[PDB]
């Protein structure tokens, strides 16, 4: 017994959109609770969110949540769960009105060039919905929503352990989850945070590529603890490549541009999206709009420049006002990273890695799921996940733009509202012996003793190069097949890696190293999944199976781990809600 | 070409007093990169070199740094803007705050003042709304240039009045925040907030030096806000 | 490090390192001019005292202002005073509402100031002599 | 309410400073106007200018204005640079006694003319 | 603590007013008693009444009392009728400079006799 | 902020007392030093010592210092022994008017020499 | 009583180096026997306004307790004319204290933290 | 007992009953000396007034200090003043940090005080005469 233990009734790994929403909510119910974060809470990736929060408020035009279900189901490609999607869309309106009462800087309706209305939150148009239901605070919605929640947590005096790095979860003799270990980046000391509920809210991790909209932070840490410990990982092949990123930068530019009237064109001046998606035009689903541009690039018919093979995003036709009022954020991101004032010229965009559908399979209440001998669903004791690392099965094969944030809050909060109940259901959980905890430090001790190994930059660069080619937008059996091997090489290679800096005071490297194991363990299952699925749906796009296998592949691909041992593969399903919704054609 | 750097170094467990270490980077001469980019490279050369960063697009406030005697964000300070032959590219921490390691300052007293001015809405709930709060665009317009701060700690870090009274004077970033809720239609404790700032230090340490405006990554103007807060003060207590 | 409790973190405060806007140079001087003018009144009251005391006193006063060492001083005072008044009025203009509180507007004011000050410093010297 | 500050709070200090400035401005102008219309100062022109009720009242309304103005400013400076409490209080004490004496000696000089 | 008010609070203003009233009352009586026992005022009787140490001290203790009293009252009025902030502060400034000058000119008049 | 106390709070009273003590100490020393070097006081030596600008300024800087010092002390006493509110306020009023007069009569005595 | 804002919770107990804990000696020992206060003229005159020797030792007890985080708040609360400043250093308190405690020494410290904060 | 509400408890406050330390005698006198000195200034300003008024006034002043009844008084004042200054300085010494705030240290100071005071009272009388 030599490690420090901080006992909490709860531990929330990650202080972003969903973490802070649940952190705040768990605190509400007189529950002791610690909230951890790799960076200062407001730096979390959620600040970069732009678009808005799509939710049927009925502010811009009459509406109803059901149209939100249909618009989403068709967006997931009938692989998203009706029960979760239902709850989410119904509980949506309130959940959001709620943030407005906390002070969220929403934009409002009234006097405009040709529009007028009271005070309600303004809803801009987004891809996947028939009209406008996307509530946003100009071009910076996420920045508004993250800061608001931090202010709330500031107010409701939540316990925050800023800049603390979670290492690995800690398993109970009876195979449960009783907390986790963590390094305080500042002091460099290590500590075990014991808790009756451990909530992963580690976010996404599109950093397993070379060009991503994500931050240097999204390094699957959540994924690589849920595996290193034994918990499955659903639809890990489902990666959303945002239609409009910045060429060479990866920096995103809100789909809200098309929502305000933006053009997605080719060098020959035509609107290939009006062609690819006849009636739904540039407002088409994510996956669809993605390939269309990536195609005019294989055919050698995509604009080029100092930036690279791209497609023009014309916005200059809108008002210089509408641009500075409704998209002030874009104007700066285009001028800086893309040397192109949008008010006078289109923007160099390319479909780049954005959102990460798959992640820890969880029920509405946020509890993490695994399988049984028969392959049944068996709730993991002490573990819950909410957010992006979570795969509650609400986005399926293709996340409908603007819903992520909605997910953050609705489920993050649901994770909180239901916690007391959940901890009851699982009953007490037994302590963890010096051995159980010791297990979680194994990864740490590795890097700290292996001082002569191999330079980690190469491994990272390789890990990113591969994943970029073999599993980009389009992919095929042999591709996956090849990289799926390059990986094993590197995954082993990575086992001899080294840690040059070994100091205590703010070891920037140790964290990046540590994040690496996670970047690896992630992309891995990613591949095993991408390959396994023999069908063409949403994000997943194979040339050997150009159509969706409705009978064999209408399910969730569940990657089965065993820590560092051998891997596997599996399935899961779900279409029994309340009003009922059947499969169909996907013509945007 | 070859790029020359002069960086601040300090490991409490190695160094018993700070120093500047020399760095060279033969970055491709095709185009220019961001100072963060440069930093990450040297980071590969030297792993003991540490600094903060994340969103990378100038929206998180992570890489707050003083480059060439002027504070700014590394993720967007073009190398162009820092290269001048013969001489080097100086890079030090943000002035004023305690240095944790190399170019990473303890942002303690910053966040501290942030809280003092109550960074959250305070509505007495009188006259509840049916759905959301009544907010005419004209009013909401008033929050522009206030809710955008990213707490990058650049301005406060560039204000003499802050270096002298970190703990008493609220500083530029907090004062913008104070004002953010002073003019929010939805905040009903305006008078209460005003009384809370009427001492000799909180607001009145500002002498209109303006380095804050001068350096703000997000183009915000703390001095203009402070002058307003001061004006609401005269209105209420004179 | 106190007594049996060690280590205190460094702080970046090398003022030769940091770079200051003109608007910063403008204020710092205003303050310095303030402290200068404070001592100044003492000297002036001393002189005004000698001045009115009687004819022998008036002479003795004139004779002191004769020295060129005195003139130089008597000139720096009037100049420090001058600076401080102008920039004070600038302050107040931004305090009420006769000046945009933007940065550019700030540099302009600051400049227009130094200019007026020098002009006034000039006349001051014309008088001192 | 800081015991070494003149004003009761910020707003008091801000306002007292500003008002005395204005008064102190007019007085300087008035004093500059005179001198700029003299050149050769005869003991007769000099002692005649201070004999004026108007000049005595302004001069002293100024000294009194400086006490208030300077007290506050100097308190503002010491407050920034002089961190050791004991040293600072002694400084405000010296400064204040100085300012008072300026005014008192002011009366003494004036009624003696 | 309103920065334009003299007193620190209500009770301070209430009390300062009342006390100066009493002082200002005695002074008036004393000044009325004199005049009511003079009729024909000879420059000799006049300048002899103000030559008295007692008369100089009371006269000035009054002027000082008026500053305090009137400052507060006039602040009370402007506070009611003059709603625009900028206009009012200028008024208190004019009024206060006026009251100070009353006292200062008071000394000047007195020691000159 | 007790309306009969001089200081705004404790710390203000504590400090104002202490500072005036020091000033009032130097003045006494200075006044003792003189007298201890005189013995036989000739109207010429006497009126010559008060004719000095230095002596007038100190004497009055003292009277002013006593007002502040004594006001606070006497307020401290009445506050302890004089429980009936009406009686006490009248006492502070008498005491304060007394202290003011000390200073004013001080000027009158001084400029008359 | 202790007033800790809970910011930066401890794992088990509170961080308290013997050097700091030493500061509580001569302060946590009072037995509330009411001897000193009962021997102080300033108390006889203002029982209700002046806090007295026993309370002032108690005030100081939490002013210098490493674990108490409302030190500034406590100080502002004692800055009136009566709470602390009625003490004139008569010393009957020290003179009589069964437990050998020294209220005057503590009060002088509290006064010193006051000048530090409001001057 | 108010009106139709009876009984009020007794309080032990017989000051002849209670026993006072020297440190208590020291303060009480300091206060008394304070109130004495307050009236004192009035008397002194009166005398200083007569003193400078003119030669007839100076004489009239000398003549008053002649009376031995006046001398006795003029002596008690200077003595009350004296006491009050010394013990004030004592106060301040403990206020800042030139004196241990322990009890013994307290009696010592108090004693050393009375001693200095008497010495000064002595000189005072030498002057008064
Ligand atoms: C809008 C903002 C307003 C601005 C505010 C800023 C004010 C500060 C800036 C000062 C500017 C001064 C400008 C003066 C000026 O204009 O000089 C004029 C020159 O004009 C030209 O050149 C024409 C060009 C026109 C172009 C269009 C007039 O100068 P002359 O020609 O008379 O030259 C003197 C001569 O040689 C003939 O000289 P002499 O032989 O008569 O000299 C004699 C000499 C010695 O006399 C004595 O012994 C008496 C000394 C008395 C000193 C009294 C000091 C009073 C202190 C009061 C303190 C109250 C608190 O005399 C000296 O050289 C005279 C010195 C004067 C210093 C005056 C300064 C007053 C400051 C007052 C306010 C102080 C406030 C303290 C807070
Ligand atoms: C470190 C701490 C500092 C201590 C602070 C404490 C101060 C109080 C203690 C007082 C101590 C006084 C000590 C005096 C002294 O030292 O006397 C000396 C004696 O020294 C020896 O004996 C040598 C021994 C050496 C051993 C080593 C000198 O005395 P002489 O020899 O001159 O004797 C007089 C002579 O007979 C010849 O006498 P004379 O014939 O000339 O007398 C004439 C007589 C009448 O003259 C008049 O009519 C004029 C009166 C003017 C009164 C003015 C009062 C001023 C009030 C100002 C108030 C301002 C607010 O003169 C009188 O006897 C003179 C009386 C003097 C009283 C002086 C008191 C001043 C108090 C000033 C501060 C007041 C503060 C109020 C808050
Ligand atoms: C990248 C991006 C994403 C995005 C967007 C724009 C950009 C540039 N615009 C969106 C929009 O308009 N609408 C929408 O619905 N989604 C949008 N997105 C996606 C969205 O930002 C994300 O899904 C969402 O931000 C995910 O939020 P979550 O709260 O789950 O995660 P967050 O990303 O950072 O925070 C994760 C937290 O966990 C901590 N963490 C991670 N690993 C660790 C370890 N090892 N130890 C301790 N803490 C860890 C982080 O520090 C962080 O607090
Ligand atoms: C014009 C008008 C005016 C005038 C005349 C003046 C005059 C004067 N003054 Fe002033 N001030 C002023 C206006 C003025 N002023 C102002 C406005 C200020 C402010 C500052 C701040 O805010 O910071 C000052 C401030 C101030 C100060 C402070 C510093 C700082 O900055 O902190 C001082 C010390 C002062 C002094 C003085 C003197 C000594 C004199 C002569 C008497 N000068
Ligand atoms: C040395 C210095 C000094 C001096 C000179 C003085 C001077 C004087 N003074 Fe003072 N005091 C003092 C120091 C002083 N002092 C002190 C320290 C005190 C305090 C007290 C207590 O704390 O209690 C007093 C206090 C006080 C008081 C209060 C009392 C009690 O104890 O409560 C009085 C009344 C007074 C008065 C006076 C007078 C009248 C005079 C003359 C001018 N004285
Ligand atoms: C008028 O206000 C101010 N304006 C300033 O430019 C300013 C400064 O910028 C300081 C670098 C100048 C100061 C006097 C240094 Cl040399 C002492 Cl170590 C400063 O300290 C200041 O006081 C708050
Ligand atoms: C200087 O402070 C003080 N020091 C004291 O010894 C003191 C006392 O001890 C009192 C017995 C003395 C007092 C004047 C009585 Cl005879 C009136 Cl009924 C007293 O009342 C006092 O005032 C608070
Ligand atoms: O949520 C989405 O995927 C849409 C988005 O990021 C944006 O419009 O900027
Ligand atoms: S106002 Fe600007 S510089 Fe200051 S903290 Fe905010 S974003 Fe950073
Ligand atoms: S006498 Fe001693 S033990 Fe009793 S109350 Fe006073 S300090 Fe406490
Ligand atoms: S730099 Fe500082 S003084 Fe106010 S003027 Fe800007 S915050
Ligand atoms: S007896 Fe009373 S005055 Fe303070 S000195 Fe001791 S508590
Ligand atoms: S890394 Fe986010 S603003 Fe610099």
């Amino acid at each position: 017994m030599k490690l420090p233990v901080r006992e909490f009734d709860a531990v929330v790994i990650g202080a972003g959109g969903a973490g802070m929403r649940a952190a705040l909510q768990i605190s509400q119910s007189g529950q002791t609770c610690a909230l951890l974060s790799k960076v200062f809470p407001t730096r979390s990736h959620t600040v970069s969110a732009q678009g808005g929060i799509t939710v049927a408020l009925g502010n811009t035009h009459e509406d109803n949540w059901e149209w939100h279900m249909y618009d989403t189901v068709k967006g997931s490609d009938y692989i998203g769960d009706q029960d979760a999607i239902e709850y989410m869309c119904k509980t949506g309106p309130e959940a959001i009105l709620e943030l407005e009462h906390m002070g969220l800087p929403f934009s409002r309706l009234d006097d405009g060039r040709i529009y007028q209305r009271p005070f309600g939150g303004q809803s801009k148009n987004f891809g996947g919905e028939q009209a406008a239901r996307t509530a946003a605070a100009a071009d910076r919605t996420g920045h508004a929503l993250l800061h608001t929640l931090y202010q709330q947590n500031l107010k409701n005096h939540t316990t925050i352990f800023s800049e603390w790095y979670a290492l690995d979860l800690v398993k109970n003799q009876d195979g449960a989850v009783v907390g986790c270990t963590a390094l305080c980046i500042e002091t460099g000391e290590v500590v075990y945070f014991k808790a009756r509920a451990t909530v992963l809210a580690t976010g996404g991790a599109g950093r397993i590529y070379q060009s991503t909209t994500n931050a240097h932070i999204n390094t699957g840490d959540g994924v690589g603890m849920a595996i290193r410990a034994g918990v499955p990982v659903q639809d890990m092949e489902m990666w959303q490549f945002h239609p409009t990123g910045i060429a060479g930068a990866g920096v995103l530019v809100t789909e809200g541009c098309r929502g305000e009237g933006g053009y997605l064109l080719n060098k020959h001046g035509e609107r290939f999206m009006e062609r690819y998606a006849p009636n739904a035009k540039d407002l088409a689903g994510r996956d669809v709009v993605a390939r269309s541009i990536m195609i005019e690039i294989r055919e050698g018919r995509g604009c080029d420049g100092p930036w690279g093979p791209h497609a023009k995003l014309k916005l200059d036709h809108l008002g210089k006002e509408v641009l500075e009022s409704r998209l002030p954020g874009i104007l700066e991101l285009s001028r800086t990273f893309a040397h192109v004032d949008p008010v006078k010229e289109p923007i160099p965009v390319i479909p780049t890695c954005h959102y990460m559908m798959g992640g820890i399979p969880t029920k509405v209440t946020g509890q993490a799921l695994t399988v049984n001998e028969k392959g049944e669903d068996v709730v993991v004791p002490g573990l819950f996940a909410v957010g992006e690392i979570a795969c509650v099965s609400v986005h399926g094969a293709n996340r409908l733009g603007g819903n992520s944030l909605l997910d953050l809050v609705v489920f993050g909060r649901a994770a909180g509202l239901h916690l007391q109940e959940s901890i009851a259901e699982q009953g007490a959980l037994r302590d963890a012996s010096e051995s159980d905890v010791e297990a979680s430090l194994d990864r740490l001790n590795r890097w700290n003793n292996n001082r002569n190994g191999e330079d980690p930059v190469a491994i990272r660069k390789a890990l990113q190069e591969c994943m970029q080619h073999n599993f980009s937008v389009f992919r095929e059996g042999d591709a996956m097949a090849k990289g799926l091997e390059q990986l094993k090489v590197i995954r082993e290679r990575l086992k001899n890696a080294r840690l040059d800096d070994t100091s205590s005071e703010f070891n920037t490297q140790r964290v990046e190293c540590l994040e690496l194991d996670n970047l690896m363990e992630t992309a891995y299952a990613t591949a095993v999944s991408a390959n396994f699925r023999t069908e063409s749906r949403g994000a997943h796009s194979r040339f050997d199976f150009p159509d969706r296998d409705d009978e064999n592949w209408l399910c969730h691909s569940l990657y089965l781990p065993e820590s560092e041992s051998m891997t596997r593969r599996s399935v899961n399903m779900e279409p029994k809600l309340r009003p009922a919704f059947p499969p169909k054609i996907r013509t945007y | 070409m070859r790029l020359e750097f002069s960086i601040y170094r300090y490991n409490p467990d190695v160094d018993d007093a700070p120093r500047m270490q020399d760095y060279t980077l033969e970055a491709d001469e095709g185009r220019d990169m961001m100072l963060l980019d440069a930093l990450i490279q040297l980071k590969e050369k030297d792993p003991s070199l540490s600094f903060r960063r994340s969103c990378r697009e100038g929206v998180c406030g992570s890489d707050g740094l003083n480059m060439n005697g002027k504070n700014g964000l590394a993720c967007i300070t073009p190398i162009s803007a820092l290269n001048q032959p013969g001489k080097k590219i100086v890079i030090r921490p943000l002035p004023g705050l305690p240095v944790i390691r190399d170019l990473v300052v303890d942002m303690g007293q910053f966040y501290a003042q942030y809280e003092k001015i109550k960074p959250y809405l305070l509505n007495n709930g009188q006259n509840p709304p049916a759905r959301e709060h009544l907010q005419m665009p004209e009013q909401r317009e008033k929050l522009d240039g206030l809710y955008e701060c990213i707490l990058c700690a650049c301005c406060s870090t560039s204000c003499p009045s802050f270096w002298w009274n970190p703990d008493k004077f609220i500083g530029p970033a907090g004062l913008l925040a104070a004002y953010r809720f002073l003019i929010d239609s939805r905040d009903t404790e305006t008078d209460s907030r005003l009384d809370g700032l009427s001492d000799a230090f909180s607001v009145f340490r500002c002498h209109s030096i303006m380095n804050c405006v001068s350096v703000c990554p997000k183009g915000l103007n703390p001095t203009r806000a402070i002058g307003h807060i001061k004006s609401m003060l005269l209105q209420r207590n004179a | 490090m106190i007594r049996n409790v060690k280590k205190q973190r460094p702080v970046n405060l090398d003022l030769q390192t940091i770079r200051f806007p003109i608007t910063a140079i403008a204020s710092i001087l205003h303050r310095v001019s303030g402290v200068i003018t404070f001592v100044a009144v003492g000297i002036l009251l001393w002189l005004l005292g000698t001045s009115l005391s009687s004819p022998e006193g008036f002479e003795q006063a004139s004779a002191i202002m004769g020295s060129f060492f005195v003139k130089f001083i008597m000139w720096g005072i009037l100049t420090a005073l001058a600076y401080h008044v102008v920039v004070g009025i600038r302050h107040m203009m931004m305090d009420f509402g006769y000046l945009e509180e933007t940065f550019e507007a700030g540099k302009r004011s600051a400049k227009i100031s130094f200019v007026i000050t020098v002009v006034l410093s000039l006349l001051a010297g014309v008088l001192v002599w | 309410s800081n015991a070494s500050a003149l004003g009761r709070n910020g707003v008091h200090d801000f306002i007292l400073v500003r008002a005395t400035a204005i008064v102190l401005t007019l007085y300087i102008i008035y004093m500059v106007g005179f001198f700029a219309t003299s050149g050769e100062l005869t003991y007769e022109v000099w002692i005649g200018f201070f004999a004026s009720a108007f000049t005595k009242v302004f001069t002293l309304l100024a000294l009194f204005s400086i006490l208030i103005h300077a007290w506050i400013g100097m308190w503002q400076v010491l407050t920034d640079y002089v961190k050791p409490l004991a040293l600072r209080l002694m400084l405000q004490l010296v400064i204040v006694v100085a300012l008072v004496v300026y005014v008192i000696y002011g009366f003494v000089v004036v009624w003696g003319v």
